[PDB]
């Protein structure tokens, strides 16, 4: 029984921990890309986190 | 001209309190430039500190009488004191009181000033 | 070029727009931030760098670029944050312009080198004697006036800075609302959320969660602990 | 200062570094996790040396131990314990005769100075003043062997941090453990004032540093020393009063080599727990 | 406990001679060394707080030397008022342990 | 950021539907292993039981919860800003 | 074995001849090395009895921690 929630909940950390990565673009927060770049080149970095 | 001038019974019985206070005149003890210590001399022996105390409160004894030793200050009065329990024959002695002096960038340690002295005998 | 100068700046309030409204700037190029969003960052020890070359500069200064006097005087790192500026300067003929001819190795990034020792070309070496064929480094370039493009001088300034900030721009400060779903923007992290009361020791300056969320800000104003929750929010289920 | 050039005799030991050297990397709150990050540390066990140069009034007919050449490599440790106040600031650079820029740091007297100055060598141009109790503000005199130089920039003042806490009699109450790194950004210092009972041993217990100053610079540095050799000169041949005598100094170091390291803050924030990775097949297993 | 231990306990000595006095202590003090004088029938009196200088209306035949853990006080020209008993006294540990006295006199 | 996720179909339905059928059928698991009779019986207050005890597992007909010893020592063994799981 | 228990750790190389590890390599040293067609095990003696598998390896080389306290590995019972 324990099994069963324990791999659920670590399966949800990892799916949690995954926001803080960059994925090669500038920043793991999508707000300071807003907040840093305009959105004319913005684009190439939200596709690619997204 | 800094002086110290002791107050004390002068004879105390066995197994008594001995109570002493050293009067300082020339400036105020609360300055905090000074450890105040009392010291005493048996009767032809040699010299024994007994303890000192800073002028905030903190106190220092030797080991040897530590528990039955309290030194105390009264800034506001400009006088320290001395109780000393449990007295016993070896506590004849005259006892001094003394400024002593020290620099932080430099800790050296020395007796600048010091009183009069007083006769403590032990008797019934 | 090979002794350029780091100023830095801190502790400073500017109006970051007349840096581009200087119409005598020949062009001005930002790489990391958007130009026109340069008021609302935070920066931190900002430099101010400057040296200047004769016209071809952009071939060369840039990111990842190469180029003699970029690989031999002074390359950008690979990752790099800032907006270099240029503007022509030949009107302040003038061999004054000194330039380092080459160097035998290449130089990394953001570092200086100012010995100028007559490098080993020929064969024949020497310890403090002109040996054959070594060609003497230190040359002053050509700067006639009636000189044309891409050989006349310029004032090139270029300006890098990191992204604990104390480098504010000219947006007022305004006053704080507690417990209620705001846009706050403290220095340089803004969000949305609704600012409480926690109480734990905070001795660590700033801010911080398993997925790295902000829960507690530094006020720069009235130093104090306050604490980040998201504003209420949830499913409907409607039921027909 | 400098030295006296008087090198006697050069005794090398060694010592088993235990459980220490854990700092903050990070100025970001976090509170009961287990965050594990790389960077720049020192080993968990490994041997440092014990530079028994503590020459109180001599180790055994005024046997005074130098300290010359100590190369930065990379990062380094620091940490003494003595009662007398002696220590005295440090010094890096690598050629030290103004060709770069040195480290210099003067503590105590009114407030700490930290300077970059490009001179020559240590200048000592007031190093001892009105110390003890002189008492008499002549001002006409200098420290005789060496001369002092001009050239100097970013001068910086603070209140003292190396503190003596309270310098007394005790038992034993003085462990400092000045940490000094050099990364492109800043030079970064950490500080632990310490009271342990042990002289000899170095404390197996799990302390922690924190972040002291953030000085900006990107000099390079490839020696570093200390220098307690101010007031050593006898004042007057007859007064024959360097302080005490001459000085004394542990300067116990070490090296770096970093690592991944995987630390536990405890509940409130500090680190109750630090555990190394490469160590032993059971680091690389937690 | 420090144990302050000096080569002469009693002495007697003619008027202008030097005299020198030595103390050890049981391990190394540096030169935290202090020297006191004890007249007959009076109070205890600092002499010497530290060798190299010399304590406000101390005679000036008073001087110290000496290192680690073996000192020297000595009197360059001894007169009849110096008859007394001094005292070293150290200050490494914790107690300010005083010596066991060396009498001076004075033929 | 929601307008750009605009041009990718209806991935977002696809999961959301997905994850929807999931919560549905466990559920009816619990349904279908549980609830198999239609009469909630009454447990009679046990005196006789031919002499075979059974104190351990009936629920305690004393505390209001309908639970027992074996079955809260159960509850108990098992390790799971309201809680929701270990982490 | 359990931290509790102990802190002594073996290591398995995994299909590296025993008899080309001096290539492969505290536990580099060569103290009891026992080759199994899983691999190579160092920091492990070996003991010849039967008992109930532990901690499985691979090739049926059942090991246990029994004590004076090392680990041992065994043919499975
Ligand atoms: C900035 O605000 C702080 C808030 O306490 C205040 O103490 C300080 O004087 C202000 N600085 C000014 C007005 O220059
Ligand atoms: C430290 O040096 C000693 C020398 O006696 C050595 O036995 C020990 O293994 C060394 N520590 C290491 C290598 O971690
Ligand atoms: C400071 O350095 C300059 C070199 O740039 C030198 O000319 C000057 O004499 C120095 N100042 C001194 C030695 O006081
Ligand atoms: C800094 O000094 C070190 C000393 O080992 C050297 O390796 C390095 O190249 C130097 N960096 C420079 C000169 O930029
Ligand atoms: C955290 O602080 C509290 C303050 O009451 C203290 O009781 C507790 O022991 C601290 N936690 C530690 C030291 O790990
Ligand atoms: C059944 O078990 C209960 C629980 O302790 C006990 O009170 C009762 O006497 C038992 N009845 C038997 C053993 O017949
Ligand atoms: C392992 O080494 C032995 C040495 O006798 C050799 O016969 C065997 O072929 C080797 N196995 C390999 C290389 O897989
Ligand atoms: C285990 O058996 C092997 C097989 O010959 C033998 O070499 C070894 O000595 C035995 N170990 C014992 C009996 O402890």
């Amino acid at each position: 029984l324990q099994d069963v929630v324990n791999q659920n909940a670590q399966a949800l950390n990892t799916l949690v921990k995954q926001l803080s990565s960059n994925f090669g673009a500038i920043s793991s927060v999508l707000n300071d890309i807003l907040s840093r770049l305009d959105p004319p080149e913005a684009e190439v970095q939200i596709d690619r986190l997204i | 001209q800094v002086q110290l001038q002791q107050s004390g019974p002068g004879l105390v019985k066995p197994s008594q309190t001995l109570s002493l206070t050293c009067t300082v005149a020339g400036g105020s003890i609360s300055s905090g430039t000074y450890y105040w210590s009392w010291i005493r001399q048996p009767a032809g022996k040699g010299l024994e500190w007994i303890g000192r105390i800073y002028t905030s409160g903190s106190a220092n004894y030797n080991p040897s009488l530590k528990s039955r030793v309290t030194i105390s200050v009264d800034t506001s009065k400009n006088q320290f004191s001395l109780r000393l329990s449990s007295v016993t024959a070896e506590d004849t002695a005259v006892y001094y009181c003394a400024r002593e002096y020290s620099s932080s960038y430099y800790y050296f340690y020395y007796m600048d000033v010091w009183g009069k002295g007083t006769t403590v005998t032990v008797s019934s | 070029v090979y002794a350029w100068n780091r100023k830095r700046i801190s502790n400073c309030v500017a109006d970051y727009s007349v840096l581009y409204n200087s119409a005598s700037f020949s062009t001005f190029k930002c790489y990391g931030v958007s130009p026109t969003k340069l008021n609302d960052l935070c920066f931190t020890n900002v430099y101010a760098d400057s040296f200047v070359i004769r016209g071809d500069e952009v071939r060369q200064i840039a990111p990842g670029q190469t180029g003699k006097i970029a690989d031999y005087n002074y390359k950008l790192p690979d990752d790099f944050t800032g907006c270099v500026i240029a503007w022509n300067s030949n009107n302040l003929g003038n061999y004054n312009y000194l330039y380092r001819l080459f160097r035998k190795s290449n130089l990394k990034p953001f570092e200086r080198d100012i010995s100028t020792e007559i490098y080993q070309a020929g064969s024949t070496p020497c310890n403090g004697v002109e040996g054959f064929n070594c060609y003497f480094p230190l040359q002053s370039y050509g700067f006639q006036p009636t000189n044309g493009v891409g050989y006349q001088p310029y004032r090139v300034v270029v300006l890098s800075f990191e992204l604990p900030a104390t480098v504010c721009g000219p947006k007022k400060s305004t006053n704080l609302v507690k417990n209620k779903c705001v846009n706050f923007n403290f220095n340089g992290l803004t969000g949305t959320g609704v600012l409480t009361e926690s109480n734990k020791k905070f001795l660590p300056f700033q801010q911080r969660d398993i997925a790295d969320t902000t829960d507690a800000v530094r006020d720069p104003q009235t130093l104090e602990i306050l604490d980040i929750t998201p504003c209420s929010f949830g499913g409907v289920s409607v039921i027909t | 200062c400098v030295n006296l050039t008087t090198r006697t005799q050069l005794p090398p030991a060694y010592t088993n570094s235990f459980t220490r050297g854990v700092y903050y990397p990070d100025k970001v709150f976090r509170s009961s996790v287990l965050h594990s990050t790389q960077d720049l540390f020192l080993p968990f066990f490994s041997n440092v040396t014990w530079f028994h140069a503590i020459h109180v009034s001599g180790t055994n007919g005024t046997k005074r131990f130098d300290n010359p050449v100590l190369p930065f490599n990379d990062g380094v440790y620091f940490a003494s314990t003595e009662k007398s106040n002696i220590i005295r600031g440090w010094i890096f650079g690598t050629t030290l005769d103004s060709k770069t820029q040195s480290l210099l740091i003067v503590n105590n007297a009114t407030n700490v100075v930290i300077k970059v100055c490009e001179f020559q060598f240590c200048n000592d141009p007031f190093l001892g003043v009105y110390y003890h109790k002189n008492n008499k503000s002549w001002m006409e005199s200098e420290f005789r062997v060496y001369s002092s130089a001009n050239n100097c920039t970013f001068e910086y003042v603070s209140q003292p941090f190396l503190m003596d806490l309270e310098g007394k009699q005790g038992n034993f109450k003085n462990l400092r453990e000045f940490v000094f790194k050099n990364i492109d950004g800043y030079f970064k210092i950490y500080s632990k004032h310490t009271p342990i009972n042990l002289v000899r041993d170095l404390p197996q217990g799990f302390s922690a540093l924190e972040p002291l100053v953030d000085l900006p610079i990107g000099i390079n540095i490839t020696r570093f020393q200390t220098l307690l050799a101010l007031h050593r000169s006898y004042l007057t041949p007859g007064d024959s009063s360097s302080g005490w005598t001459a000085g004394a100094a542990a300067y116990y170091v070490g090296y770096l080599q970093p690592r991944t390291f995987l630390l536990k803050y405890n509940e409130n924030g500090t680190i109750t727990d630090a555990v190394d990775c490469a160590l032993d097949p059971l680091s690389e297993t937690k | 406990a420090i144990r302050m231990t000096q080569s002469p306990s009693s002495l007697s000595a003619s008027v202008g001679d030097r005299v020198t006095i030595t103390c050890q202590a049981s391990q190394d003090i540096s030169n935290y060394l202090n020297w006191y004088q004890q007249k007959p029938g009076k109070a205890p009196k600092l002499l010497i707080y530290v060798a190299s200088n010399l304590e406000t209306g101390v005679p000036s035949r008073f001087s110290g030397s000496g290192f680690g853990t073996d000192f020297t006080f000595t009197i360059s020209s001894l007169q009849p008022e110096d008859i007394a008993t001094y005292y070293c006294q150290q200050f490494d540990n914790l107690p300010y342990t005083f010596g066991q006295g060396t009498k001076l006199e004075i033929k | 950021c929601s307008n750009l996720l605009l041009q990718y179909g209806s991935f977002c339905t696809q999961l959301n539907r997905a994850l929807t059928g999931i919560a549905v059928e466990q559920d009816k698991n619990t349904q279908e292993v549980f609830a198999q009779v239609k009469q909630i019986y009454k447990t009679p207050p046990i005196k006789d039981f031919g002499g075979f005890n059974f104190s351990q597992i009936l629920p305690d007909p004393s505390k209001p919860s309908k639970r027992s010893p074996i079955e809260d020592l159960l509850f108990n063994k098992v390790t799971l800003g309201d809680i929701a799981a270990r982490d | 074995p359990g931290t509790n228990t102990s802190n002594q750790v073996a290591v398995l190389y995994q299909d590296v001849n025993c008899t080309e590890v001096p290539v492969a390599i505290v536990y580099s040293t060569g103290s009891n090395v026992f080759q199994t067609r899983a691999g190579c095990l160092i920091g492990a003696e070996h003991v010849n009895n039967s008992y109930e598998c532990d901690i499985p390896i691979g090739a049926g080389i059942c090991a246990s921690y029994q004590t004076s306290q090392s680990i041992i590995a065994y043919t499975m019972s």
